[PDB]
């Protein structure tokens, strides 16, 4: 005349596989993903001030190409340059273009 | 429901008051009871857990007990600040969910008759082809009145909308009742009256077009 | 795991334990039952939430950096820009791989440990009134009704009350 | 010391859904169960369900199963309750509350401030004067607005004494109406002017109304 | 919409410590890594059978 | 090690155990003997082979890189090339040092654990018929011939068969 | 900790143990007392001194390096110098953070382990003459005077001398 008292722990029909020091794949009851691998595909306009360059590069806006003069005195946290941008003024080059673009962008 | 409590309990400052909680085998019988205190328009506060355990911040005048499928909250030495709603609660193994009692309103125990003010429809509103009689009830205790509208000497059976009673800053209560009529109905009679009865006694006011 | 309880002397988990991570099943004169152990369950959950919150805390905020894609061949300076970035990415990818390996090894071991600690604690309450059957179960050598089982589960079991009865059953 | 901070009041039309948030500030609540408990006007507390996000449990009251979704974001320390197919029966204050441990049996000891959900189209009030010894009573009737709240001041906030703004009545139409009455010396009737200022933010309505004898 | 982290692909959530969307980012962003998934265990070993 | 078996309650290893990593030695009425335990031995071997195969997997393949030796002084660009390489080598040397330290600590602990798990499993089979002598040996309180010893070693020992005899010897 | 002794079955530490890290308290017919265990104490101390000496060994010696502060804006070459240094500092800061986290987790576990090893060793000496009360204490079922207690503490206790007396007390 007595009783039995058993200790145990839970389980689920199928858990999740994770990696450890000793195992490339071992099953646990639950895990959470640490790598963000998806985007909506849209840039959110808050909280950062976004300036969409549309048809203009930052250098064309800087110099004042007429179709870019809409951007006169503009400010941004992030300037977004589009692949469709084009120049339409006197043909020019900028030795060290990348540096001028960088320092203005900053 | 599931847990059953008296809708009301009362006591005087310093008195001992108890609040009962009746359940069943599937809850109180086989599970621990929690008690919550709630002041109007604010979130509940945990008062007792595990049947008779008290959070450190809760005064020792609060105690709980459980026997069979029943539970009891006792407040020794009632204080004015204890006027509140009290809820018992437990897990229920049949519903597989948390359940609560219906709540008990505790009143700390003078009567006060209601002040009444009755406004007739404004001229501006009549021009907008509406008419509203506004009956404002204030400073009554206990906080329960009933409202009767009189057209001439006859009872109105339409367009009467009355709020629930609400506690004022002075711990007395206020309410308001609204009578909606066509400007024609406001012209059609010579007298309208708001009748407010409070503990048997009736306060009345009247306006004439 | 290091402690040998989970996937060890405990032969398997219980899919039917759906209200806790660790717990008890019993058989006595009043039937059988199961109950989650809240303290062990919460200790494991609290440790796991602790390490999760350390890991997902505080992304870095960066603003103007270097360019990482290029539309023209340029040679030396671009070579260096790309190498700096490739080097950085390979180092962070290594940190990420190692971090989850170490964390996961440790989560498995800490949960195994919590199982083992509960088992040991239960054993210690029972004193000379029970024996370890070797499979995470105790044989209790006295009548032990539902209230007695609950006294073990809630940590108030009084071994002296039952000791004479149990010893008579164990040893004679 | 953790506080639970809920999102703001909601005004919803029938059939719509509402999602309320509960942010744990001053520390995480991820290692505890958080429940959602609602309280219909004049009624008692009612459990909707709960979540214990590291443990991995989400639980629902049978009476709400299928209509409510409870979720959590462990990275922002926030829990959520989404209730679908709303009717006037769902008009209530919704609370989040944290249990003493990872599951739903323990006493709920930390509570959010509550979120009112009212199940109407936004509409600014029409304001009418209530015209008036020792002392007199005059006021303003604030008619047919939605949703709460309305603020009423007198004389641009200059007159605070004797002012009593009554709680609104909720009509069967779904619109509210309230009255504000100020008690004032009758001698000061043919000298001091009395104007009530009614502000209804949701409709961006702001009305001043003169009340004459 | 609101997001602290911007990539050329679009904004991304920053609740996770790492990301594999783009090495180019602006703002409070997870760190770019090569792996497309990394799972952090949040439970014990799952041992339903012996 | 963390478990306290190897170099612990087990005082030393057996140079004479040449056909397994873990095992049993016995003395009974039919003499003495030794046998490897195959399951524990294979569990340790399989874990060690697992970690070895993770470590020696997949060298990187690289082709055209940067120059790393120079025959002329050049200044800034060469300074940077050499610094990039020195930086890389120091980081990989650190990764290599840490990797073997962590792996080796863990190999010692997992082998200690496997010893302890076998000991605990054996104890659990024996129930009330034996006592832990504290040095990795069980005193078995009943006649236990070669077939009985083998029943313990192969996991089919039936404690109930011997319980009356053992209890009489242990407690009376 | 992993072993469940410190902050586990041992409910708390002893502020009154001021001459050792681990030890014994007893009650017998001659009163009560306390004594440090020197071997366990020294094993923990020696391991901790070992890891400390590995960590504080050998700073690097560096001489002429690169500039790290600049008084004029220069662009590309300065950008790279600053990035190389910032990158280096962030990597070493990460190494430092991880090193103390890993070391400290391990120091807590190795000290817990040493407590558990002493407890197990003591249990093994006592054989059938005592029972584990479940709180790090043994109930010894025979008269055990100061010299007997000291025989346990110094590892020369002879269980056979007391076995008849103890079994009579435990089981009858």
């Amino acid at each position: 005349p007595g009783a039995t008292l058993c200790l145990g722990h839970h389980a689920v029909p199928n858990g999740t596989l994770v990696k450890t020091i000793t195992d490339d794949q071992i099953e646990v009851t639950n895990a959470t993903e640490l790598v963000q691998s998806s985007s909506t595909g849209k840039i959110c306009n808050n909280p950062h001030r976004i300036l969409d360059g549309i048809d203009c590069t930052l250098i064309d806006a800087l110099l004042g190409d007429p179709h870019c003069d809409v951007f006169q005195n503009e400010t941004w946290d992030l300037f977004v340059e589009r692949s469709k941008a084009f120049s339409n003024c006197y043909p020019y080059d900028v030795p060290d273009y990348a540096s001028l673009r960088s320092l203005v962008a900053s | 429901s599931a847990l059953t409590q008296p809708p009301a309990v009362s006591g005087t400052p310093g008195q001992r008051v108890t609040i009962s909680c009746s359940g069943s085998d599937s809850n109180i019988g086989r599970r621990s009871v929690n008690w919550y205190q709630q002041f109007p328009g604010t979130a509940p506060k945990l008062l007792i857990y595990s049947n008779d355990q008290r959070p450190s911040v809760v005064p020792d005048r609060f105690s709980g007990s459980k026997s069979g499928t029943s539970a009891s909250l006792a407040i020794s030495g009632l204080q004015s600040e204890d006027e509140a709603e009290y809820y018992c609660a437990a897990w229920d193994d049949s519903l597989k969910g948390a359940v609560f009692g219906g709540g008990t309103q505790l009143t700390v125990l003078p009567k006060a008759a209601p002040s009444v003010t009755l406004f007739p429809p404004s001229s501006e509103e009549l021009q907008a082809n509406k008419a509203t009689l506004v009956c404002l009830i204030s400073d009554f205790y206990p906080g329960a009145v009933t409202v009767a509208w009189k057209a001439d000497s006859s009872p109105v059976k339409a367009g009467v909308e009355t709020t629930t009673p609400s506690k004022q800053s002075n711990n007395k209560y206020a309410a308001s009742s609204y009578l909606s009529l066509t400007p024609e109905q406001w012209k059609s009679h010579r007298s309208y009256s708001c009748q407010v009865t409070h503990e048997g006694s009736t306060v009345e006011k009247t306006v004439a077009p | 795991g290091l402690f040998g309880a989970i996937a060890g002397f405990i032969e398997n988990g219980w899919e039917g334990m759906i209200d806790g991570w660790y717990g008890f099943r019993h058989q006595n004169s009043e039937g059988t039952g199961q109950a989650a152990d809240l303290k062990s369950t919460q200790a494991a959950i609290d440790q796991i939430n602790g390490k999760l919150n350390r890991v997902i805390e505080k992304t870095n905020e960066k603003f103007h950096q270097i360019e990482k894609e290029f539309s023209e061949v340029e040679g030396r300076i671009q070579d260096l820009e790309k190498y700096v970035e490739d080097t950085k990415i390979d180092l962070w990818s290594y940190n990420a791989e190692l971090l989850v390996a170490l964390e996961n090894q440790h989560t498995i071991d800490l949960t195994d440990s919590e199982m083992n600690k509960l088992f040991e604690k239960t054993g210690r309450q029972l004193r000379e009134n029970a024996e370890d059957m070797g499979n995470g179960c105790f044989k209790i050598y006295h009548k032990c009704d539902n209230a007695c089982i609950e006294s073990i589960r809630n940590g108030t079991y009084d071994h002296d009350v039952y000791r004479d009865e149990a010893l008579n059953n164990r040893f004679q | 010391q953790v506080q639970l901070v809920q999102s703001g009041a909601e005004v919803k039309k029938p059939g719509s859904s509402v999602k309320v948030s509960c942010k744990s500030s001053g520390g995480t609540s991820n290692n505890y169960a958080i429940s959602w408990v609602r309280q219909a006007p004049g009624q008692g507390l009612d459990w909707m369900g709960g979540i214990s996000p590291i443990f991995g449990s989400t639980a629902y009251a049978q009476k709400f199963q299928g209509r409510v979704t409870i979720s959590a974001d462990i990275f922002s320390n926030t829990a959520y309750m989404e209730l679908n197919s709303l009717t006037s029966e769902d008009t209530a204050v919704y609370f989040c509350a944290r249990h003493g441990n990872y599951y739903y049996y323990s006493g709920m000891d930390v509570w959010g401030q509550g979120t009112t959900v009212t199940v109407a189209s936004t509409k600014g009030p029409s304001v009418f004067p209530l015209a008036p010894g020792g002392t007199a009573a005059l006021g303003c009737l604030v008619k047919d607005y939605f949703p709460e709240p309305v603020t009423v001041s007198w004389n641009s906030g200059a007159l605070t004494s004797g002012v009593h703004t009554f709680p609104a009545v909720l009509q069967s139409s779904g619109l509210y109406s309230l009255s504000s009455v100020v008690t004032v010396p009758s001698s000061s009737l043919g000298t001091q002017t009395y104007i009530c200022n009614v502000n209804h933010k949701p409709s961006n309505t702001k009305v001043d109304k003169r009340v004459e004898p | 919409c609101i997001s602290e982290c911007i990539t050329p692909n679009g904004s991304i959530p920053n609740d996770k410590p790492f990301q594999n969307v783009n090495k180019i980012t602006y703002g409070a962003c997870p760190k770019y890594v090569k792996q497309n998934t990394l799972k952090l265990a949040t439970g014990m070993r799952n041992v339903p059978e012996k």
